[PDB]
RNA sequence: GCUCGCCGGAAGACCAAGGGUUCCUGUCCAACGUUAAUCGGGGCAGGGUGAGUCGACCCCUAAGGCGAGGCCGAAAGGCG
RNA sequence: UAAGGUGAUAUGAACCGUUAUAACCGGCGAUUUCCGAAUGGGGAAACCCAGUGUGUUUCGACACACUAUCAUUAACUGAAUCCAUAGGUUAAUGAGGCGAACCGGGGGAACUGAAACAUCUAAGUACCCCGAGGAAAAGAAAUCAACCGAGAUUCCCCCAGUAGCGGCGAGCGAACGGGGAGCAGCCCAGAGCCUGAAUCAGUGUGUGUGUUAGUGGAAGCGUCUGGAAAGGCGCGCGAUACAGGGUGACAGCCCCGUACACAAAAAUGCACAUGCUGUGAGCUCGAUGAGUAGGGCGGGACACGUGGUAUCCUGUCUGAAUAUGGGGGGACCAUCCUCCAAGGCUAAAUACUCCUGACUGACCGAUAGUGAACCAGUACCGUGAGGGAAAGGCGAAAAGAAC
């Protein structure tokens, strides 16, 4: 949800932008449809969290 | 021999299908009296 | 390689039946549950890009979601699809 | 203004329950609020896994009108009138209650 | 409606009254032809379209209505 | 499950128009079933359905609609 | 503004915040699927098939942004051809689809009113087509007047149901002018000196004022009655403030609210001041509305139907002058007076209301008020356009099936 840094070499930050579409959802929707850890609010870390690292993916320039 | 009208699908679309109306100024009131009546069948197709 | 990573939103449920952990007991081909859309023309490569597992020969089919959901607001059902992969000499997928 | 609050105990004057000491818990749409130790209902409940004390029945809280509450004084076991100002922080009482107008 | 320009012309709505004086609708037109001009500034030979006594106003100011007038809110050539 | 009866160029079995969960299994009877409902073209949940070669589709297209250029009709609309 | 919150049926687990990055309210922005103007190209609406460049790739293929059409302005290349233009191409500017009403130009009935019907009326309505603006239309005289002059346009009340028109039949009906509502006049047919002029549209800054956050701001207690009071009784207290609506039965004073008090991140309507972009003064000397005015006839339009018919428009034949020249002054002539066509733009009184934010009703209360008070334009029916139900209702509290 939250972070200290506000966007300094955002090459490194859209690079964790990659690992979000080929483990991270992969992931977290695989272990939320097997019913592990049986946490609601777990399933509820991507939304809002990453729509802010977007917004300064969308002027990374500059960084 | 028969009564009625005929079951067959293609004219079930040439006749009153989106494309067949929207290239027709009166098949585009349908659709705009339609959405003026706030009625949900706006395609009758199906 | 070759696709987007974009394409991958495949492959985010286990197999709904007790068998998932005998099929390779009984033969060399595994079960998988799929989205709407199997992505057959990369799921071949998709096991390689999500596990790291290689497969010899791949398959998918359809089944059927029925419609039958409140009698009168006739609320959707979703349909899901079902794979079928070889496996050489592995049997964890 | 708010003449409730959560921040200190009030005192109900309202219907039911008159004259007696509690909190606030939560507030309710349109203006009801939830207050602990109010007598309650005595409620059924169909059965759940979930638990729900010894014998039957759960007796369970019931929400309360707010226009009928005052601040309660503590030291005579009676309500409270001051009034409240500050301005861009959490509000402080203002002690006008003297009867100093003509 | 046919191209007029230089003369304005539009279709028009009339009568015609018997002995009875009972009426009968009827419809006037814009009768057209296609002519040939030099203005030099084209280097090509020009062809407009006007209606009946068009070239007799246009012949008046030699080529300044068909460099202008003519063209520059009506039809190319 | 066994008779007896009837169709047998059909009242057998496919292709087509079209229909879409009716297939295999448990469970239920608020409503259906021209008489009971234990049964299911019924209500609720489960199980299974994998083709480049068969049907779409697609390459070539008839009759033909639409139509760049282009030419008509106050105008909806005309023709190619 | 702040201690509340995570939409509802819809509960149950669970989580975010109570101190600044929890929701919430006010402003300004990000991202904005596939189809639809829908725009590479194709199509059965949410479908299918491609290329160029960049990235890499034993070259298959995907991403990334990109590729509809037409006009207008500026230019590069250009077919018969020569010069040109059509096509190709880049930048700029415009058009493209959908909505409630008003409105501009164009098309356009029958039934009906004439106690029948034929000119007249119905009616340039109903309805359709192309399209424009906060309004549109209209305007600063080629108008009327009448020896006395009026004087931009428009809508309301009058002149007047008059002057007049009409198978003179039914019916139709001017203006000029008076009162009142509204109050700035200029350009083009050119270009020189002048040089930002007086002004205006948009916008910023300043202020003043609406509009979108908001916070403060008066007075009633007990007792009996009762399921519970605000009733009764005791008697009180407030007022620049007794409307509307709640709290266990009907409190001015319990609560919401009212009269009253206070202010400016940002956005936006108005006014004055004023920068910025565009447009534009002043003065002098030029220029001056030609297939249409006139001359006839047919028709249409004006209140006015061809009559004792001008005006205004346009179908056709004929067809000017340059100011004592020309239109008009309601057949026609002579004499006088009046205005300057053939080229345009204006603010406001005028028409209308989908919609932003609010306040009320001699307003209805389920056979009434919207098809329509309830997941009603739904079910249901139709080739389809289209048509279109029946079903409103506890309580102080949900305390609802523990068992």
């Amino acid at each position: 949800m939250k972070a200290k840094e506000l966007r300094e070499k955002s090459v490194e930050e859209l690079n964790t932008e990659l690992l979000n579409l080929l483990r991270e959802q992969f992931n977290l929707r695989m272990q939320a449809a097997s019913g592990q850890l049986q946490q609601s609010h777990l399933l509820k870390q991507v939304r809002r969290d990453v729509a802010r690292v977007k917004t300064l993916l969308n002027e990374k320039a500059g960084a | 021999m028969k009564r009625t009208f005929q079951p067959s699908v293609l004219k079930r679309n040439r006749s009153h299908g989106f494309r067949a109306r929207m290239a027709t100024k009166n098949g585009r009131q349908v659709l705009a009296r339609r959405r003026a009546k706030g009625r949900a069948r706006l395609t009758v197709s199906k | 390689m070759i696709r987007e990573e974009r394409l991958l939103k495949v492959l985010r449920a286990p197999h709904v039946s007790e068998k998932a952990s005998t099929a390779m007991e009984k033969s060399n081909t595994i079960v998988l549950k799929v989205a709407k859309d199997a992505t057959k023309a990369e799921i071949k490569a998709a096991v390689q890009k999500l596990f790291e597992v290689e497969v010899e020969v791949v398959n998918t089919l359809v089944v059927k979601g029925k419609v039958k959901r409140h009698g009168q607001r006739i609320g959707r059902r979703s349909d899901w699809k079902k794979a079928y992969v070889t496996l050489k000499e592995g049997q964890n997928l | 203004a708010a003449k409730i609050r959560r921040d200190d105990e009030v005192i109900v004057l309202t219907g039911k329950d008159k004259g007696k000491r509690g909190k606030v818990k939560n507030v309710l749409s349109s203006g009801k609020v939830i207050v602990e130790g109010i007598n309650l209902v005595k409620k059924h409940q169909k059965p759940v896994p979930a638990l729900n004390q010894p014998g039957g029945i759960v007796e369970k809280e019931a929400a309360i009108q707010v226009s009928n509450v005052a601040i309660f004084n503590a030291a005579t076991g009676k309500a409270d009138r001051v009034g409240f100002r500050f301005e861009d922080g959490k509000k402080v009482r203002f002690f006008k209650s003297n009867s100093e107008t003509i | 409606s046919r191209v007029c320009q230089v003369t304005g012309k539009r279709p028009v709505t009339g009568n015609n009254r018997s002995h009875a004086l009972n009426a009968t609708k009827r419809r006037f037109l814009p009768n057209l032809h296609s002519h040939r001009f030099w203005v030099e500034s084209e280097k090509r030979f020009v062809t407009l379209r006007v209606s009946a006594k068009g070239m007799r106003v246009i012949d008046k100011k030699g080529i300044d209505t068909v460099l202008a007038e003519l063209r520059a809110r009506g039809e190319k050539y």
